[PDB]
């Protein structure tokens, strides 16, 4: 297929350099125009810059130009952008895109932080015993304590699909909780096995835990 | 250079409901525009570049238009994927600048709260915290008010709320409420209570257990 795959999420000190990359499968790059937008968290689209890959101009936002450094090379086909003396300000998603009919890349995670990577702990919500010999019932999982970013929760290996909602995670101390919940009818619980299964690539950790009634 | 001003900021309309969202270049631009919608956690998608060129594969409900300074978008027939935001970005000369943006929500019927709470996880108690956890899901508006009152007294210290978007089919809204207390505290207290306040009935939700 044509297709932009751009590089993976960044952790960096502040005050240091990235150097993301975007590569172009199925297409030629030296044929298009290439341009960069930015987007802090929970903000809106900033525009980088463009570049023509075959002579090598590059047309900036005052705002950037001490900052990004967009550099095509047609050989490998990967166009890159490179960030300097990050700050606070600079840690967002990066979107990587040609000025044409296709659809843009998936974007970058770039976290600027002291903080070092942290795997979560997660916790499994099973209910107080309560009436729940009524139609659906409503599972838990709160995944905390991890950094950087993203974790992804599924429920029994992505099988299960309709009732689940995992909900945004939100800073502590420098540290992330998130939680999912999902709504399995009452007869599937516990009759079959529900599980939570979550995993934050930061630190090459999965985990998976198995919602089980409480005891006595 | 040429900036895009765009309106309104934010919006709600129902589904079967005609929108238009305008986009006004500071500059003429000479119908060197697009539009794109950005949903929640995914690339922005292009929906009509050109000003009025509408791209293959997107529904002919999205309708673009204008000329000169003042371009907009025109969603006739309003379906509930339709929410999300909507940027004009223009590419006349550089720097090619993106509009700021239109938070369009979907006006359905109101809805209730469904609630649940959860005792913290045996498993937790022993690292030295213990979270309360409720989740009160699927209402419609978005307003709503849960408050943690503890042995019948109110607390509203180490409570984090979270809140999901409209669903794509329903377009209703999730939220996750978080009263975290130390190990020491939640031993020396029986009732732990999650009471949600909505706007669908006069008399509060009330979830809890006794421990």
């Amino acid at each position: 297929e044509v297709q932009l795959q751009q590089s993976g999420a960044e952790l960096v000190k502040p005050g240091a350099s990235v150097r993301l990359s975007c590569s172009a499968s199925g297409f030629n790059i030296k044929d298009t125009y290439m341009f960069w937008v930015k987007q802090r968290p929970e903000q809106g689209l900033d525009w980088i810059g463009r570049i023509n890959p075959a002579n090598g101009i590059s047309k900036y936002d005052p705002r950037f130009q001490g900052k990004a450094t967009l550099t095509a090379d047609t050989s490998s086909n990967t166009a890159y952008l490179q960030l300097d003396n990050l700050t606070s300000e600079d840690t967002a998603v990066y979107y990587c895109a040609i000025e044409k009919d296709l659809p843009w890349g998936q974007g970058t995670l770039v976290t600027v932080s002291v903080a070092k990577t942290t795997p979560p702990s997660v916790y499994p919500l099973a209910p107080g015993s309560a009436a729940q010999t009524n139609s659906m019932v409503t599972l838990g999982c709160l995944v905390k304590g991890y950094f950087p970013e993203p974790v992804t929760v599924t429920w029994n290996s992505g099988s299960l699909s309709s009732g689940v909602h995992t909900f945004p995670a939100v800073l502590q101390s420098d540290l992330y909780t998130l939680s999912s919940s999902v709504t399995v009818p009452s007869s599937t619980w516990p009759s079959e096995t529900v599980t939570c299964n979550v995993a934050h690539p930061a630190s090459s950790t999965k985990v998976d835990k198995k919602i089980v009634p409480r005891d006595c | 250079q040429i900036v895009m001003t765009q309106t309104p900021a934010s919006l709600s309309a129902s589904v079967g409901e005609t929108v238009t969202i305008t986009c006004r270049a500071s500059g003429n631009i000479y119908n060197y525009l697009a539009w794109y919608q950005q949903k929640q956690g995914k690339s922005p998608q292009l929906l009509v570049y050109n000003a009025k060129t509408l791209v293959d594969g997107v529904p002919l409900r999205f309708s673009g238009s204008g000329s000169g300074t003042q371009y907009s978008l025109k969603i006739n027939s309003l379906q509930p994927e339709d929410f999300g935001n909507y940027y004009c970005h223009h590419f006349w000369n550089t720097p090619y600048t993106f509009g700021g943006g239109t938070k369009l929500e979907i006006k359905r019927a109101d809805a209730a709260p469904t609630v649940s709470i959860f005792p913290p996880s045996s498993e937790q108690l022993t690292s030295g915290g213990a979270s309360v956890v409720c989740f009160l899901n699927n209402f419609y508006p978005k307003d709503i008010n849960v408050k943690w009152k503890i042995d019948g007294s109110e607390r509203q210290n180490g409570v984090l709320n979270s809140w999901t978007d409209q669903d794509s089919k329903d377009s209703t809204y999730s939220m996750s409420s978080t009263l975290t207390l130390t190990k020491d505290e939640y031993e020396r207290h029986n009732s732990y209570t999650c009471e949600a306040t909505h706007k669908t009935s006069t008399s509060p939700i009330v979830k809890s257990f006794n421990r």
